[PDB]
DNA sequence: AGCAGAT
DNA sequence: ATCTGCTTTGGGTGGGTGGGTGGGTTGAGGCAATT
């Protein structure tokens, strides 16, 4: 084992991080005050800013007294200075403030019971990590800070998973990515605590690998000098347990080259620090890339390849009214303003759904489109999608579109076993699994939003919506808007929309200026407080509801006596209307729901169909 | 033990000087014959 | 004489400098390398080290090293392993495999195993054509060690690179500029260029025009929102047998700089997309890259379109789409670019396209993945006098070619590593890279007003189209005049790009 | 390297 | 108490006279039954 004679001396900079942790003051010093918190059982985790580090020993090169740069020696190898900077703070650990109940750890009975065999010996201990009860973090560079001293900071530059090489093993840096994959808390040992069953002595391992040996034989002083064979046993109630949590980090879309596919990284979360990343988050993990050595036979087979992970240290998470919310939801493509309506009374989907006779009626309103291709479904489909909180995109996902719309596209092309599902869940508002790996049973009260092409691909004028329609009648009735958008060509209108569009290819930006679109975010609250209310009804509402109902099943017979009728109306047409209703009164945020709801919901359904059949 | 063998209960017993030996067993947590037939047995 | 290829290498050049020629086909995934750990005893206060090697690492064979780390001193001190100054190196191995157009007659192509370390690492990715420059080496026991008793196999084989060298961009020069610039101040530039396009096709101008466009390319545009517009051009061609649809996709896809080629009855919805396997160095589940992502930001040729089944066409539909990858198998969830544009060309149902018959009655694609087509060419074999005369006489012509060096009766069949006149092929390439890689155009109120006058009269006029009309068509009438104001290196589209656009897409939908 | 066996 | 000796991980640098109720799980291609 030949040596070196590296330019760093490990006593200076204990030295200096002593000092440091004593006498840095941004009150008394910041750290002191820390660590009182953390001796008084108030805190447990201490984060050590490089800014502060910086700070100071620009602060000692001013007043003339230059000493070693402590966070270039920090940044270049990281994992010493935490057992450093660990024994700082065991060395300068204030007396506790306020009274505690040390008889109530088993620790504390424990070390007094050895303080009393050693001394009863010596009238004829423990590693340090056992009584800590403090993780110690890093928190990297700011830019700001670097850039105000004239510095370059590498531990806050962001780097992703492929610029990560192996010459920055053992440096504590940054990773930009999303989080793909977190895995369940669990218990990893630190320091294990056995018992002799015949000594009555207790013996102490510390672990730092993935595995270890456990001791089988008494090593105490006592056992040996008497010989005594007192086998040694394993105690969890006096180990010492770190939260260990793994983590998987995955290259953005915009860093992985031309042809190339994206990268991913482990990462290790000890401490404090579980429980910050979960899957879908866009973070800055700034760890301690560390190699991860394999043990016995694994490690003679795997030759000099190395695993790789990082160690969390620090986590950055990134980020009238009818008309002017419709006309807001998506101002980029050319006005509809009864599906935009149609649309938003879906979002919000107003019900009152407590029957409690046995079932209650479906508290959603589904909303379906079904246009000749040209039109903005998939526009519309996204644009509702992306507002709502729920919002679930797919293509012919469920579970999270529980409570909530979901964004189906494609819907004609579906496959016969969705289509089921799609059926179970209107009636019954219930997703079932029966397989033997495993039987779960879960409710879904979500609402559907489904865009489909009709059968021939457009629109036939000859031949009646029903037979245009491939899906079965009975699902075309259970939904309660079916909304019907035609592609009719017109100079007027295909100027207007050919200025539109152009108009934004060139300038990206929305072309209307008469009107000012409402921020997105006081819509999203709105709705949120909407679905929040609740109206209710009277009596004569209910007279009036029950007219308009017989009135429209008297007009819906005698266009079905012709073939040109979509269907005749049903109990299910009135029970949407009320839902139709009870969501406009929603969005008034009265009770007493107004006969204008009520003729507004009217309206609304005879234009989802009528309007652009008769045309 | 009405308890499976895996129940992990501890016992800590005094001796007239001021030592403690560490027994395992439920029959041990409560008596003190058991506690010494079993130090005697474990030998 | 050590210029060679894979199917070349054998036993005599073992322990020799060599350079072999091939195709990447494979490549493991980047693991850092042992070589050097430094070590840390607090109580003595000095640093030690210890030095590893391995067989892929050195060329001189030596005791092999354990990667078990110190943990005490000679004199029984406790050592703490200091990472920060230890080294590591990269280490990635691929496979090249040989040219498939240079084997011998009734024999699958071979491939050799290459490791490259440190610098070298990264700078070749599947379906690249490489010069690898190394020693051929041998490694292990090779059967010798009694625990193998097989007695019949080989020792293993492989090389450790030195250089890597592409064979994908070309190195444009002053002069190459300058005439690049001059050409283009051309009138008929676009004429010229298109009809330096497979030469020894006959007719076919529009065609040929479209294939430019579609080298050039549109401008991608994505809106903060998140509308995201692509910039590239689909071509789709359906005709009568016989027509010369194959030869221009062969031809697309020798000029273009980066083109995959695949058919109908030869792929797969997997070998399109991606496929999970599993990585022999390290063991590690990953995916490889199919014919559209590899594709990404160039061109795919798919020949007969029609010939593929549905399950096979979801993925392209998707592809189209999206222009992304979405896979979800084997534990793995990720999305994979591929913005590629797709040239097609496919037959009608009854094999020969019927003029009474609808347009939908010929073609059995679905018209959702019709819609996304750019452009729409039918082709039909028309018989005529006096153009049977002239193709007839031009493929006579071509018949009778003999390349120099060559005698009458003579058969058909490097030196270094390092390194209305007709355009030619080597100089078109130079245009097409210069002109994408060096032009935005923006565009004009006057552009846009010849663009919104072509669509409002195309959409409502009585006569019948090939394809319908949609709010798709104002797109690919801005792309293609975009590229085609890229054809000229302008920073602007003006009026005489909008109508080339306009009467391009008005022959493909009116003939 | 940990454990299973013969002198 | 010391000296002598075998075998892993999991994987094709053990195999198919050990098999797949001992785990290594997608991709392609052929066949019967279903259409
Ligand atoms: N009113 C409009 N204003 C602006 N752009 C529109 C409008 N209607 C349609 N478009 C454009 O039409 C293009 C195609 O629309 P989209 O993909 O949403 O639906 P579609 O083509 O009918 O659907 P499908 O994929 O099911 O055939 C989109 O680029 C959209 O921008
Ligand atoms: N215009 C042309 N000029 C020269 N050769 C032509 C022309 N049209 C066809 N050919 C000849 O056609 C032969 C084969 O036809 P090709 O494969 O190009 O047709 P295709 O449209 O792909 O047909 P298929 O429907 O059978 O796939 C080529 O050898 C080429 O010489
Ligand atoms: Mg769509
Ligand atoms: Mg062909
Ligand atoms: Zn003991």
């Amino acid at each position: 084992l030949p040596s070196i004679q590296l330019p760093v001396d490990y006593n200076n900079l204990f030295n200096e991080i002593t000092d440091f942790l004593v006498t840095f003051k941004q009150k008394g010093p910041k750290y002191m005050a820390m660590l009182q918190k953390v001796a008084n059982r108030e805190l447990n985790s201490v984060i050590i800013d490089l800014d502060d580090i910086l700070q100071y020993q620009n602060e000692k090169f001013l007043q003339g007294t230059q000493a070693d740069d402590l966070v270039s020696a920090i940044q270049q190898n990281a994992n010493h200075f935490t057992e450093l900077f660990c024994r700082a703070i065991d060395n300068n650990m204030p007396l506790p403030t306020k009274e505690i109940d040390y008889k109530d750890d088993v620790l504390d009975v424990i070390l007094n019971q050895r303080r009393l065999r050693n001394e009863r010996m010596l009238s004829d201990l423990f590693p340090p990590n056992l009584t800590r009860r403090y993780f110690l973090y890093f928190k990297p560079l700011s830019q700001n800070c670097a850039r105000r001293y004239r510095k370059k900071a590498i531990s806050s530059k962001p780097l992703s998973v492929r610029q990560i090489k192996g010459d920055f093993l053992g440096q504590l840096i940054t990773v930009r990515g999303i989080i793909t994959r977190v895995s369940d808390v669990k218990p990893a040992v630190e320091v294990i605590a056995y018992t002799c069953d015949q000594c009555g002595y207790e013996v102490f391992q510390e672990v730092n690998s993935r595995t270890f040996t456990p001791l089988s034989e008494c090593t105490s002083e006592e056992c040996s000098q008497n010989q005594t064979k007192g086998q040694l046993f394993m105690s969890t109630r006096a180990s010492k347990f770190s939260a260990f949590q793994e983590c998987k980090i995955q290259e953005l879309s915009q860093q992985v080259p031309v042809g190339h596919i994206p990268r991913s990284l482990n990462i290790h979360v000890n401490g404090t620090l579980v429980r910050s990343l979960s899957p879908g988050d866009i973070v800055d993990v700034t760890g301690i890339f560390l190699p991860a050595p394999y043990t016995g036979f694994k490690a003679l087979k795997a030759g000099l390849l190395t695993e790789t992970y990082l160690e969390a240290q620090f986590v950055r998470q990134h980020k009238d009214v009818y008309n002017r919310l419709a006309k807001s939801i998506a101002p980029e493509i050319y006005g509809n303003l009864d599906v935009k309506k149609a649309l938003l009374l879906l979002l919000v989907g107003g019900v009152d759904k407590r029957v409690g006779d046995g079932m209650k009626i479906r508290g959603d309103i589904n909303v379906c489109l079904m246009g000749d291709p040209g039109v903005a479904k998939s526009q519309l489909l996204k644009a509702i999608c992306k507002i709502s909180p729920r919002g679930v995109y797919t293509t012919g996902a469920l579970v999270l579109a529980d409570n909530g719309i979901c964004c189906i596209d494609e819907f004609d092309k579906m496959d016969e076993s969705d289509r089921t599902a799609i059926h179970e869940v209107m009636e019954q508002q219930t997703i079932s699994i029966s397989k033997a790996g495993i039987n779960t049973t879960l409710n879904a009260r979500t609402s559907i939003l489904a865009a489909a092409n009709p059968l021939y691909g457009r629109y036939n004028p000859r031949l009646s919506p029903l037979d245009n329609i491939n899906l079965p009648a009975a699902l075309l009735s259970r939904f309660d808007i079916l909304f019907l958008m035609l592609d009719i060509p017109s100079r007027d209108d295909d100027e207007k929309l050919a200025e539109h569009v152009t108009y934004v290819h060139m300038h990206n930006k929305q072309p209307d200026l008469d009107f000012t679109p409402v921020e997105p975010s006081k819509m999203r609250e709105y709705i949120a407080y909407a679905k929040t209310k609740r109206p209710v009804m009277s009596e004569a509402v209910n007279d009036y509801v029950v007219q308009a109902y017989i009135r429209l099943r008297q007009d819906s017979k005698r266009e079905m006596d012709s073939k040109f009728s979509f269907g005749q109306a049903t109990p299910r047409t009135l029970l949407g209307i009320i839902r139709l209703s009870q969501a406009l009164a929603k969005l008034r945020l009265a009770d007493m729901v107004d006969i204008d709801d009520v003729e507004e919901a009217l309206r609304l359904v005879r234009v989802s169909k009528e309007s652009l059949y008769q045309e | 033990s009405a308890r499976h063998s895996r129940f992990g209960g501890l016992l800590s017993i005094q001796t007239p000087d001021k030592t403690r030996l560490t027994v395992s067993g439920s029959q041990a947590l409560v008596d003190e014959k058991i506690a010494l037939q079993k130090l005697d047995d474990s030998k | 004489a050590h210029a060679l290829s894979p199917r070349t290498l054998t036993a005599q050049h073992l322990n020799k400098l060599v350079s072999v020629e091939g195709i990447v086909t494979k490549t493991s995934l980047v693991r850092p390398k042992l070589i050097r750990s430094v070590h840390y005893a607090a109580k003595t206060g000095r640093f030690h080290y210890r030095d590893y090697t391995d067989a892929t690492t050195t060329l001189t064979t030596r005791i092999p090293t354990p990667a078990i780390y110190p943990t005490e001193d000679t004199e029984g001190n406790k050592l703490t392993t200091e990472y920060g100054y230890s080294t590591f190196i990269d280490h990635q191995r691929i496979t090249v495999q040989e040219m498939p157009e240079m084997a011998p007659a009734g024999q699958l192509p071979r491939s050799i195993d290459v490791i490259l370390d440190d610098d070298l690492v990264d700078k070749t990715k599947p379906g690249d054509r490489v010069n690898v420059v190394g020693v051929f080496k041998s490694l292990g026991a090779g059967g010798m060690n009694q625990s193998n008793s097989n007695t019949l196999i080989g020792f293993k084989t492989l090389i450790l690179g030195n250089t890597v060298y592409p064979l994908a961009r070309q190195m444009l020069t002053d002069f190459d500029i300058r005439n690049i610039n001059k050409l283009s101040k051309k009138k008929d530039i676009f004429d010229i260029l298109s009809q330096s396009l497979a030469p020894s096709i006959y007719g076919h101008d529009h065609i040929k025009k479209a294939i430019l466009l579609m080298l050039m390319g549109g401008v991608e545009k994505n809106l903060e929102n998140g509308s995201h517009l692509r910039g590239d051009i689909n071509i789709l061609m359906v005709g009568d047998p016989s027509t010369a649809k194959s030869q221009l996709l062969r031809f697309v896809l020798n000029t273009a700089s980066l083109a995959i080629a695949t058919t109908g009855r030869g792929s797969s919805g997997v070998g399109l997309t991606a496929a999970v396997t599993t990585d022999r160095e390290t063991g590690e589940r990953r995916l490889e890259a199919g014919a559209m992502v590899l594709a990404d930001r160039g061109v795919v040729c798919i020949d007969e379109f029609d010939k593929m089944t549905d399950v096979d066409r979801v993925a392209i539909h998707e592809v189209m789409e999206q222009q992304t990858v979405t896979i979800a198998k084997a534990g793995i969830h990720t999305t994979l670019n591929a913005r590629c544009s797709v040239i097609a060309a496919a037959n009608p149902v009854f094999g020969q396209y019927d003029v009474n018959r609808d347009p939908h009655q010929n073609i059995a694609l679905p018209d959702s993945l019709l819609s996304r087509f750019d452009l729409l060419f039918v082709v039909t074999d028309d018989i005529n006098e006096i153009r049977d005369r002239s193709i007839s006489e031009h493929v006579l012509r071509t018949h009778r070619y003999l390349p120099p060096g060559y005698l009458e009766g003579e058969p058909v069949r490097s030196l270094a590593v390092g390194e209305p006149k007709l355009v030619t092929i080597p100089f078109l390439r130079k245009y097409v890279q210069y002109a994408k890689e060096r032009v935005i155009p923006q565009l004009t109120q006057e552009a846009i007003n010849v663009i919104v006058k072509n669509y409002t009269d195309l959409r409502n006029d009585d006569n019948t189209k090939k394809s319908p009309i949609t709010a798709r068509t104002l797109e690919t009438l801005i792309r293609l005049a975009t590229a085609h104001a890229k054809v000229r290196l302008s920073k602007t589209v003006n009026k005489v790009d909008a109508k080339v656009a306009a009467n391009l897409l008005r022959f493909a939908l009116l003939g």
